């Protein structure tokens, strides 16, 4: 059956400039190869069908060509919106067939983390939970580091990180730390902080909270 | 209008076996082919099998093995995917989509989340998040809510019924004993709250349990 | 007679249908789209021979027997007729 090589998996680019992703066939299959769009989280959505013919509803920035064996998608001039995963498939020889996988991955200016710490839910205390979050929002690169404290003091379990996917508003990325105590652990404890160090600074941002 | 329907999840017990439904709607022809796409977290799509309503028959990726069995019904243009005897492996998200027998999808079905455990399903708590009263706020303020102690995935966190989406970041939950949790969050300017009322609609499929939560500033 | 000109699209069109509902299943059968299964009738009930495309399925090769004798006899009214009618102008 045909196979549909998609390489490099990941592609990183800047905004604004063009970007190629490439799918080879096994064999030769004249023209009969699409492509289809995939965000974070949603369904698939065809993009160029038969390789170049274009498809309504979709940015003239998308293109596509080649023939036989070799296939391109373009895009000109990328944008947050763009960052998603992109296959190739084909119609040529049954049974049809996908491509690998290619994430697209726009590399925007650094930014720094946007903290926000915050109490545990009442409702939820009323139900002997205690769940202090933490937000680092839309900060770049990725790479980041959240620490927590505990009257001053480093504490280490009972959290649980969460890092988003790049996002495809702004190119850039999100992280969410939860510690989460009994009401009990919780109510012998007077002020929760929660450390941010990130390349954007050299000095961590932090973020505390008495619970009284 | 959206032109196939499908039940955001499915749960299941290893050994059992569950029958996937993808209802359509908008034109329809005799050369029409539904497929099904099974796509695992962080991998890609594969493939699985076809069938031709206005015919019945169905053919089967043989690379894969065979777990599962495509039937059609030509009046309620409902097209039903049988998966037998599931394992973990089986557990992913499962796409219809619908060819026009010219090779391409052209549109696809939100697919069917399906998880293969022995775990209950539980509806999720969601519990507020506004900041903490000594939290000096700037020209934007961030507001959000926690989603845990629900099983198994997906859930649908929207801010005010989807009217606010600018500045909405859905963490991807983490599994723990079972159960998941997760956290979505809103970012609004400092004026408009809370004179603007601000709630998140969250959804779980699995349990047909939808709850809003007004996020007021703390006593 | 001039009405095979119809019992040839009729041909045409079933081929199209039958042939993908045949091929499609079996490994490596290019034809299966309803396109290309039109222009493989043609191509067949005319017998071009471009060779570009050709069912098989121990099934698909059957269409292609009908469309063959159905085609090839319909096909050959169709110009059976326009020579006549060129025989008048001339
Ligand atoms: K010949
Ligand atoms: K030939």
């Amino acid at each position: 059956d045909i196979l549909l090589t998609q390489s490099p998996a990941i592609l990183s680019v800047s905004p604004g400039e063009r970007v190629s992703f490439s799918c080879r066939a096994s064999q030769s299959i004249g023209t009969d190869i699409h492509w289809y769009q995939q965000r974070t989280n949603g369904s698939p959505r065809l993009l160029i069908k038969y390789a170049s013919e274009s498809i309504s509803g979709i940015p003239s920035r998308f293109s596509g060509s080649g023939s036989g064996t070799d296939f391109t998608l373009s895009i000109n001039s990328v944008e947050s919106e763009d960052i998603a995963n992109y296959y190739c498939q084909q119609s040529n020889r049954w049974p049809f067939t996908f491509g690998s996988g290619t994430k697209l991955e726009i590399k925007r200016a650094d930014a720094a983390p946007t903290v926000s710490i915050f109490p545990p839910s009442s409702e939820q205390l009323t139900s002997g939970g205690a769940s202090v979050v933490c937000f680092l929002n839309n900060f770049y690169p990725k790479d980041i580091n959240v620490k927590w404290k505990i009257d001053g003091s480093e504490r280490q379990n009972g959290v649980l990180n969460s890092w988003t996917d790049q996002d495809s508003k702004d190119s850039t990325y999100s992280m969410s730390s939860t510690l989460t105590l009994t009401k009990d652990e919780y109510e012998r404890h007077n002020s929760y902080t929660c450390e941010a160090t990130h390349k954007t600074s050299t000095s961590p941002i932090v973020k505390s909270f008495n619970r009284n | 209008q959206v032109q196939l329907q499908q039940p955001g999840a499915e749960l299941v017990k290893p050994g059992a076996s569950v029958k996937l439904s993808c209802k359509a709607s908008g034109y329809t022809f005799t050369s029409d082919w539904i497929h099904w796409v099974k796509q695992r977290p962080g991998h890609g799509l594969e493939w699985i099998g076809e069938i031709i309503p206005s015919y019945g028959r169905a053919n089967y990726n043989e690379k894969i093995q065979k777990k599962a069995t495509l039937t059609a019904d030509k009046s309620s243009s409902t097209a039903f995917m049988q998966l037998s005897s599931l394992t973990s492996e089986d557990s992913a998200v499962y796409y219809c989509a619908r060819e026009r027998g010219d090779g391409y999808f052209a549109v696809w079905g939100a697919g069917t989340t399906v998880t293969v455990s022995s775990a209950k399903t539980t509806p999720p708590s969601v519990y507020p998040l506004a900041p903490g009263s000594a939290a000096q706020t700037n020209s934007m303020v961030t507001l959000g809510c926690l989603v845990k102690g629900y099983f198994p995935e997906p859930v649908t966190v929207t801010w005010n019924s989807g009217s606010l989406s600018s500045g909405v970041h859905t963490f991807p939950a983490v599994l723990q004993s079972d159960l998941y949790t997760l956290s979505s969050s809103v970012t609004v300017p400092s004026s408009s709250w809370p004179s603007e009322t601000v709630t998140c609609n969250v959804a779980h499929p699995a349990s047909s349990t939808k709850v809003d939560k007004k996020i007021v500033p703390r006593d | 007679a001039g009405a095979a000109t119809v019992l040839l699209v009729i041909v045409l069109l079933a081929g199209s249908y039958l042939a993908v509902l045949a091929e499609r299943g079996a490994p490596g059968a290019q034809l299966i789209t309803y396109p290309r299964a039109l222009w493989w009738s043609v191509e067949t009930a005319t017998t071009v021979g471009y060779g570009d495309l050709y069912p098989v399925t121990l099934w698909g090769r059957c269409v292609a027997v009908v469309v063959m004798v159905a085609g090839i006899t319909s096909f050959g009214l169709v110009t059976a007729a326009l020579a006549t009618w060129f025989v008048g102008q001339e």
